[PDB]
């Protein structure tokens, strides 16, 4: 029936199986997320607490649940040939900044212009988004004396500061054509950092339950 | 200056224009000659019996 | 690479003693293990086998029961645990390592050996001659008989050639009856018709005088031949 | 004997024998579909689904070959096969409906380990564990209801053949008693618990600011009362048969809903099942006839 | 400025010309009287099974038994096609691994992508544990395609418009070949490995002398980017899939493309391509996860391999031509015969 040889080289295979099977029941276990945003929205900001030219991968370990976080920015080559790699990813974070209205070459345009195609790529349909809008300071300190007509066409009721980030998160969200299938989450960092860790913690367990809601059929 | 890329094509380009040049008759013969010589020794074209496929059914 | 066995000496008959030997230098917890005894003045036999992981233990019929076979990957150690011992059982011990999967080069490394003395069905493999003379610069040949056919319906024909030199640890010179081990001089050379083979030496140098042993691995059992010696 | 004609007669048995028809049809495609989308998909095979599998099969099991002679043995009010078939129809009903309930148990306990301990259900539903658990249900039913091979007749309070009510009532309400507690904590517990983790998540997350997890929950726990909490409780009150007829017959009957509506449930509402069984149609009769 | 520009545009006029002057009967009308290939039905046999995410490349050893595919869980798996044994499994530093390659020796397997960077591993180390031989940096990119030429040289295409050939013992690229307009995507040796041809997303392909370190010709007529290249067994002609939905074949004497092997059904792109030993079948696997088998001088749809449920990613068929093996997105290879 087989050699001696034969059959151990079968417990040899079932072995590597083993232990693939060990390595992809952790693999399963660890969040993914996708970082991007614009060249100086704040990525770097981000990654200075979860610290705490190719694909820049770094790992931390928060209330017990691991995170892979994948900043990917720093390659300058055409994305529909790579972005596919990233369907499996828990999230997407997304960061952008407020102090960016007076930017013009326009480039919070440039941002909600990005922020469309990681909405609608055919990959990231389930795929949640995480919306870091960072530099509130830079943005309260702005929006009393730059109001949000230089930027957008029409503008929230009043260039007050709470409506103005209201109206901007409406827009943002608004840009989402799969409301049915994906939710973006909302964070409003004012280099507030410390709760930024917290936030995504909190952001990705909504994510991964309504994971598990879809696997066992109760969604 | 920008004017380097616009040489580097034509650099390249011109020395296309010097390559060897057959009719594309030919290119079809040989293509056809080599696919009909080696037609026996194509276990995918002309399947083997089992007495000679390595990959058994099981 | 290097394996360095211990607990030698003297036993008194009947008792029970551990041996053990130190894996350095390599993987330890991917290779299958085995013990080889060697009788004072006579050849080879296998003692046992342990596979990767502890998954397959196998003993021979001169043990089993005896004797029991142990891995501790952790310490990359292997122990070896014998009860009842006996007259026959006084032996050098080598601990040979043996990775098993396609292509793979079986028994290549061997331990310096244990010393063990102790106070006062199977495939039969048949080797030519005790002995053999040669001078250096010839070439010279040994012959080979196995009770069954090797080859195996896969095609492989698992016959293995060691060479011994006086006071070093046997080493592997061809596996599966054609295939050249690695570091073996071009010198060495295998063939076979299934059940009879041949190990054939080209511009024979000083140094390849010792013995040169034939082993079979086509059934569990393994069996070594009488050994044959070449001398200046 | 083998007469259940009414003592009292009231024509009930045509619905019985209309309901038992339905559950024969709905209770068998919608199961043989469910086998055939998790058969011909590996992918779908999951540990998980596998639980959903064994029910699947377990209700199949009923629905197919024993609901039949429930519609039959009704319409003529008597047992037409043989008297030794039985009590191997007795058996083989009562450890159906036993697979079905730990199956349904079973399944609570992943769900719940899924949600709220990711962590742990690799563990106790390995390769190992998700085996032992689809082979203990059948040997749980098996044992627990193979003693009572004697005390199998065609009762006539319920014009079918289980076991005899009088006469094994120790052990019968035993088990029975048993099975309702089980059944009855855990899946009330098992998907309180899920709800619960599901809206705590919720709640945290939106103190950020500047769903029908809890109808699919009402549905499962509703769904398994309604079909077994009348039945087994009618049968531990009642335990000297003294109730009127129908109401022993509508509560049998009602056990009858199990069979025909957990592939709904567990199978048709679920993502995956819905999405492989979708891939399959679409993608036409080839997954017969070439896979 | 615009008389380099005038100047190109004239060289290019010029090689046109050229090139339809050549072109006096196609290959369609030059195979009419020659009989087409039966159906090609092949079953699998054997499923490879063992990988836990999305296959991105696989390669066959030359001994047509042993074939390494690489995954994007972070694992390249050294399988026995005969028994289905895993023979290796070796976890990668980066699991974003976009291509995978064995050495023609058997000895080495190398491996890059979003990292930019070609790990070699050795197999037949002393240890008996797969390491890393060494690890090529240079490209600004990832690396698309990675193949072997010897146990000490390699090339290398990356998506940073440029390819590379290296010294693997120096640890540094020996050259590096330009002239790519997008991310450079596939990358075939010749049988030979005197030259090689590399297909980038700008749609066109280009012929490279490894040693003369320039390309010799260029290669247009898709409308998209070309994600796959083959050699055919002769050496003189290459077949070529793009994301446009069709894939294409050229001689690189004729320096244009012979035939085109569009279709009705097809509307998706093709991420690999394979000639088989005889290269009177042109394998080629498409984004609706089914390969497709073409009769290589007609063009007719002679086969289709349709036993995969996720997009077809690579496919391979052995040196001697047994059997094709295919893997996909579903984290599975099937071995057609
Ligand atoms: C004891 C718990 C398991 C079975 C509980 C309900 C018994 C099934 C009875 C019903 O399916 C058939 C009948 O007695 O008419």
């Amino acid at each position: 029936t087989l050699s001696a040889e034969d059959k151990a080289a079968v417990e040899r295979s079932k072995m590597i199986d083993r232990n693939l099977r060990e390595d992809g029941e952790k693999a399963a276990r660890e969040v993914k997320l996708l970082l991007l945003g614009a060249g100086e929205s704040g990525k770097n900001t981000i990654v200075k607490q979860m610290k705490i030219t190719g694909i820049v991968e770094t790992h931390f370990t928060f209330k017990d649940l691991h995170f892979k976080m994948f900043d990917v920015g720093a390659q300058r080559s055409e994305r529909k040939k790579w972005i596919h790699c990233f369907e499996g990813v828990t999230a997407i974070i997304f960061c952008v900044a407020l102090s960016d209205y007076d930017l013009v070459l326009n480039r919070m345009h440039a941002s909600m212009k990005l922020f469309d195609s990681i909405c609608n790529n055919k990959w990231f349909t389930d795929t949640s988004i995480i919306l870091f809008l960072n530099k509130k300071d830079l943005f309260e300190e702005k929006i009393k004396k730059s109001p949000l007509t230089i930027c957008y066409p029409e503008y929230a009721g009043s260039n007050t500061y709470e409506e103005a980030a209201a109206y901007i998160q409406c827009q943002f969200e608004d840009l989402n054509k799969r409301k049915d299938t994906k939710e973006i989450y909302t964070h409003f960092t004012c280099s507030t950092d410390t709760k930024n860790v917290q936030f995504v913690f909190d952001a990705v367990t909504d994510v991964i339950i309504k994971n598990n809601l879809k696997d066992c059929g109760l969604f | 200056a920008s004017i380097a890329q616009a040489r580097k094509l034509v650099e390249q380009l011109k020395m296309e224009a010097n390559i060897d040049r057959i009719k594309v008759s030919k290119a079809a013969a040989d293509l056809m000659a080599y696919c009909e010589a080696h037609a026996k020794e194509d276990p995918l074209l002309t399947p083997v019996p089992a007495s000679e496929n390595p990959f058994r059914e099981k | 690479v290097q394996l360095v066995e211990s607990g030698g000496g003297l036993v008194q008959p009947g008792g029970s003693r551990k041996l053990s030997c130190s894996a350095s230098g390599f993987a330890f917890s991917s290779f299958g293990m085995h013990w080889v005894r060697q009788a004072p003045e006579k050849g080879l036999e296998w003692v046992a086998y342990i596979s990767s992981g502890s998954g397959t233990i196998y003993y021979a019929d001169t043990v089993k029961g005896r004797f029991t076979i142990s891995r501790d990957d952790p310490k990359n150690t292997l122990f070896l645990q014998m009860t009842s011992l006996r007259s026959e059982d006084t032996a050098m011990y080598y601990c040979v390592r043996s990775i098993y999967y396609y292509g793979s080069s079986p028994f290549d490394f061997w331990g310096q050996g244990t010393t063990l003395t102790v106070s006062s069905s199977d495939i039969v493999m048949t080797q030519a001659t005790s002995s053999v003379p040669v001078t250096p610069g010839e070439s010279v040949s040994i012959s080979c008989r196995s009770s069954k056919s090797l080859l195996h319906s896969n095609g492989n024909t698992y016959l293995y050639w060691f060479l011994q030199r006086p006071g070093q640890s046997p080493q592997l010179l061809i596996y599966r009856m054609s295939n050249l081990a690695s570091g073996v001089p071009d010198r060495f050379s295998g063939s076979g018709s299934g059940t009879a083979f041949t190990l054939t030496i080209s511009r024979l140098e000083a140094e390849d005088v010792g013995v040169y042993y034939c082993m079979q691995h086509l059934e569990y059992p393994l069996t070594f031949g009488a050994g044959t010696k070449l001398e200046l | 004997n083998f007469s259940c004609y009414h003592e009292s007669v009231l024509g009930y048995r045509y619905v019985a024998v209309s309901w038992g028809v339905v559950v024969a049809v709905t209770g068998t495609v919608g199961n043989v579909l469910t086998l055939l989308a998790l058969a011909i998909q590996p992918k779908l095979r999951t540990r998980f689904n596998l639980l959903i599998a064994n029910l699947t099969l377990a209700d199949l099991l009923y629905c197919t070959l024993l609901q039949p002679f429930s519609v039959d043995t009704y319409l003529h009010l008597h047992w037409r096969t043989g008297a030794t078939f039985c009590r191997v129809f007795g058996l083989l009903l009562f450890a159906s409906n036993s697979v079905s309930i730990l199956t349904l148990c079973l399944i609570a306990l992943g769900r719940y380990l899924l949600i709220a301990h990711p962590k742990l259900f690799p563990q106790v539903f390995s390769a190992k564990g998700i085996v032992l658990a689809l082979v203990s249900t059948w040997v749980v039913g098996v044992a627990s209801f193979a003693p009572l091979w004697p005390i199998y007749i065609l009762v006539p309070v319920v014009c079918t053949c289980s076991f005899d009510r009088i006469r094994g009532r120790p052990y019968t309400t035993i088990l029975m008693g048993i099975y309702f507690v089980l059944g009855l904590s855990s899946v009330g517990i098992f998907y309180c618990l899920i709800h619960r983790q599901v809206k705590r998540a919720a709640q945290a997350l939106d103190q950020y600011k500047l769903g029908k997890v809890t109808r699919m929950c009402f549905a499962v726990f509703l769904c398994f009362a309604l079909s077994y909490i009348p039945f087994l409780l009618l049968n531990i009150l009642d335990a000297r048969v003294q109730a009127p007829r129908v109401v022993h017959m509508l509560a049998a009957n009602l056990t009858w809903l199990n069979g025909c509506i957990n592939p709904v449930l567990y199978a048709a509402m679920n993502r995956q099942f819905r999405q492989a069984y979708g891939s399959i149609l679409k993608r036409g009769p080839r997954s017969f006839h070439r896979l | 400025l615009d008389q380099l520009r005038q100047e190109a545009e004239q060289l290019k006029n010029q090689i046109r010309d050229a090139r339809k002057a050549c072109a006096d009967a196609t290959l369609s009308q030059i195979t009419n009287n020659i009989d087409p290939v039966g159906r090609i039905q092949m079953r699998t046999r054997r499923t490879l099974r063992g990988h836990l995410a999305k296959i991105y490349a696989m390669h066959w050893g030359t001994d047509s038994r042993l074939l390494v595919s690489a995954s994007q869980d972070g694992k390249l798996i050294i399988w026995d096609s005969y028994t289905t044994n895993k023979v290796h499994a070796i976890p990668l530093r980066s699991s974003w691994v976009m291509t995978c390659a064995y050495a023609p020796s058997g000895n080495y397997v190398a491996c890059g992508g979003l990292d930019n960077i070609c790990s070699i591993y050795n197999l037949k180390t002393r240890e008996g544990n797969v390491r890393v031989s060494r690890e090529l940096a240079g490209h600004t990119g990832y690396l698309s395609c990675c193949r072997f030429l010897d146990d000490n040289q390699i090339v290398t295409s990356s998506g940073d418009t440029t390819c590379a050939l290296w010294d693997i013992e120096t640890g540094q690229q020996t050259t590096t070949f330009t002239g790519h307009t997008g991310d450079v995507m596939s990358l075939s040796l010749a049988p030979d490995t005197r030259l090689f041809v590399s297909g980038a997303c700008d749609a066109s392909a280009k012929l490279w002398d490894v040693r003369e370190g320039m390309c010799r010709q260029t290669f247009t007529g898709h409308e998209s980017d070309i994600n796959a290249i083959c050699f055919f067994p002769n050496g003189n002609a290459f077949a070529t899939g793009s994301d446009d939905a069709t894939c294409r074949l050229f001689d690189l004497r004729a320096d244009q493309e012979l035939m085109t092997y569009s279709h009705d059904n097809i509307i998706c792109g093709i991420t690999s391509v394979s000639f088989s030993k005889s290269g009177r079948l042109l394998l080629a696997g498409y984004d609706d996860f089914n390969c497709n088998v073409w009769d290589a001088l007609k063009a007719d749809r002679a086969g289709v391999l349709a036993g995969h449920d996720n997009r077809v990613s690579c496919l391979g068929v052995t040196d001697d031509g047994m059997a094709v093996a295919t893997g996909s997105w579903d984290s599975f290879l099937k071995i057609w015969n």
